[PDB]
């Protein structure tokens, strides 16, 4: 009945070393850590937070820097 | 070398297993001379896959011959460079009377100069002290 | 039916280039584990500052082993220094490797991690296809058989932390039983990808301490180190040197422990130790 | 802990149950044997997959991807206390596993074996290498 | 004597698709394909061609696009 995580074609290194790009995959369903996001309900849709993009971008910068967010 | 390697980082024995001063097992904190070897060995992979193996060391010393008495031997060898040869001959002369060792060295030395283009010899014993170290024309 | 003996040995270990260096350390009590930016960085992702690290990893004698220079920069450094330590081991015990050329002699390699192989397969258009003849696991044994001309069994086993010992077992048996007259038993493990370690810490089998407190009350976890090592097994009636003789060996496997798969079941390790002693 | 399981290992756990019961045995009748498990595996693509995102990717992936776990975790579930082993010889493997197994029964060691062959194609790189060696058929 | 490529830990990733970045390494010595460049001698230095950067950038774009320069 239940179907599971099959590592995906694009999950594997397809360019090279790149300190400067990050893909974030957001899951909103009740199980995910990122369920908190469902509380940003504007006009009845669940918009990903204006603020949110800065948090990613920020995160993404410390990646490239080898340092943590703090 | 006839002496167990001193285990490291052994200060305070585990308080969850006896034997650790309860007479049975003796962690090796010090370089202890071995008396009569008969050794086991463990290896357990995190996935639950174990293997033991029991070892019996060979006990046996060097006899008293009559050959190296006044008979100089020939030590030869081969390597990849002047160094690889310089080293082996160094190890030869330090043990000029160890016949097991030198025989073995010689057996190794036998390798085509296609692969080991560097050779050298030495006359252990005898007032020769005679040692050449050259390069070697390829081909047959 | 036949007597089996450890007749050759060599390897490179933490802060040790050759087994004589590795002796100094043992006797002199010198923690070969150190704190270096050698494999990766000073303490990345929280990983511990200490690891048992090989002195050099980039050395190799490429012509002697007959490998066009390019095809060597695509060789998993394990395989590189395996090709050497096993020659160093065969000759260690008074044999000329050539006297073996074409035997029914086998090769048994215990390998868990082939980090180098992912390293050289990421870049898609920038990747040379003969990396895999120098990285695929089997090549750890196969390519060692290929060079010495050992026509008997060529095999790599992965049982995790055990492996090399179970290789050295699997080998002993194959000699004992008629199959072979000599064996190359190898153990390989080189630390390259920090991720690996990070996983191991997220399981708490990793000592933040960064040490192996062998029997001391303060054991957190272990401290991963690398090593390429090889011994040469042989039937007595063929060994010019004997370090020891193998009396017995066997392996079993912790059943279904109720406390997870990582849990070392002593009630089962006992059993193994018995099978090999007292009555049998 | 299942979304971090190499799909091989997943469907191995099933095909080997499907196989033990295939031949009229109740898997349980084996629980606690001196029964072994021999897996021929070349590629564990899934393992790298869940080992790149160092904030994202969890620690118990390796209990579900490390190669040995292909056999170990199959022994773990059926309670097979005999040998647990994964071999890599490339294209042969599974057949040399099925050999290595046969011998171990033949010789007294065991009374039964699980012999497995695993290979799942996930990373396109792999194939690309194989083509750059011309052992791949453009034909397909 | 000779030292070889040990895939440095830096090599390995933090997650990426990266068809969008390209490093070009220019060698100017008389053997290299890119010796032609030594003829862009301005005031006596060998400046890499203003034009040059566009040629790289251009190249770099068709990379990301899976297509060739033509």
């Amino acid at each position: 009945s239940q179907a599971w995580d099959v590592p995906s074609a694009a999950d594997f290194p397809s360019g090279s070393s790149c300190s400067s790009v990050a893909v974030y995959k957001f899951d909103v369903s009740p199980e995910s850590p990122d369920h908190y996001l469902v509380d940003h309900c504007i006009d009845g849709r669940v918009l990903f937070p204006g603020t949110g993009y800065l948090w990613l971008t920020w995160k993404t910068l410390a990646r490239a820097l080898s340092q943590n967010l703090e | 070398h006839g002496v167990w390697a001193p285990n490291l980082h052994y200060h305070t024995p585990n308080p969850e297993i006896p034997a650790l001063q309860d007479g049975r097992l003796q962690v090796v904190d010090r370089p202890l001379p071995i008396r009569g070897g008969n050794v086991g060995i463990n290896s357990f992979g995190f996935g639950g896959s174990n293997v033991h193996v029991i070892l019996q060391p060979n006990s046996r010393p060097a006899p008293p011959p009559a050959q190296h008495a006044a008979l100089p031997r020939l030590l030869q060898a081969s390597g990849r460079t002047l160094e690889a040869v310089q080293t082996l001959l160094e190890q030869g002369l330090r043990h000029s009377r160890d016949l097991a060792f030198v025989g073995m060295l010689n057996e190794i030395a036998a390798v085509s100069p296609v692969a080991m283009p560097f050779r050298g010899y030495a006359v252990l014993g005898g007032e020769a002290g005679s040692q050449e170290v050259q390069q070697v024309p390829g081909s047959k | 039916m036949e007597e089996v003996v450890i007749a050759g040995m060599s390897g490179k270990l933490p802060e040790s280039e050759n087994l004589e260096e590795f002796w100094a350390n043992l006797i002199g009590g010198v923690d070969m584990v150190t704190a270096d930016d050698r494999r990766w960085k000073a303490g990345l992702y929280g990983l511990p500052r200490r690891m048992g690290k090989l002195k050099d990893l980039s050395r190799f004698d490429a012509s002697f082993f007959g490998v066009h220079s390019k095809q060597a920069n695509t060789m998993d450094p394990q395989l590189r220094m395996l090709l050497e330590v096993t020659y160093e081991a065969i000759v260690d015990g008074g044999i000329n490797p050539a006297s073996l050329r074409g035997t029914s002699t086998g090769v048994w390699v215990g390998v868990s991690s082939s980090d180098a192989s992912e390293a050289l397969s990421r870049d898609p258009e920038t990747l040379v296809g003969y990396s895999m003849i120098g990285c695929q696991r089997a090549m750890m044994a196969n390519r060692l058989s290929f060079f010495f001309d050992f026509k008997g069994p060529s095999i790599t086993i992965d049982t995790a932390c055990s492996s090399s010992l179970l290789a050295l077992q699997s080998a002993y048996q194959a000699i004992r039983g008629g199959e072979c007259s000599a064996a190359v038993v190898g153990g390989l493990n080189v630390l390259l990808k920090p991720n690996s370690s990070l996983q191991f810490m997220k399981l708490g089998m990793l000592s933040q301490d960064g040490t192996c407190r062998s029997f001391d009350a303060e054991g957190t976890g272990y401290c991963r180190a690398e090593a390429v090592v090889a011994v040469l097994l042989t039937k007595k009636s063929l060994a010019r040197r004997v370090y020891a003789t193998i009396l017995n060996a066997g392996t079993n496997t912790d059943g279904s422990k109720e406390q997870g798969v990582t849990f070392p079941s002593g009630d089962v390790q006992e059993q193994l130790i018995r099978s090999l002693y007292a009555p049998a």
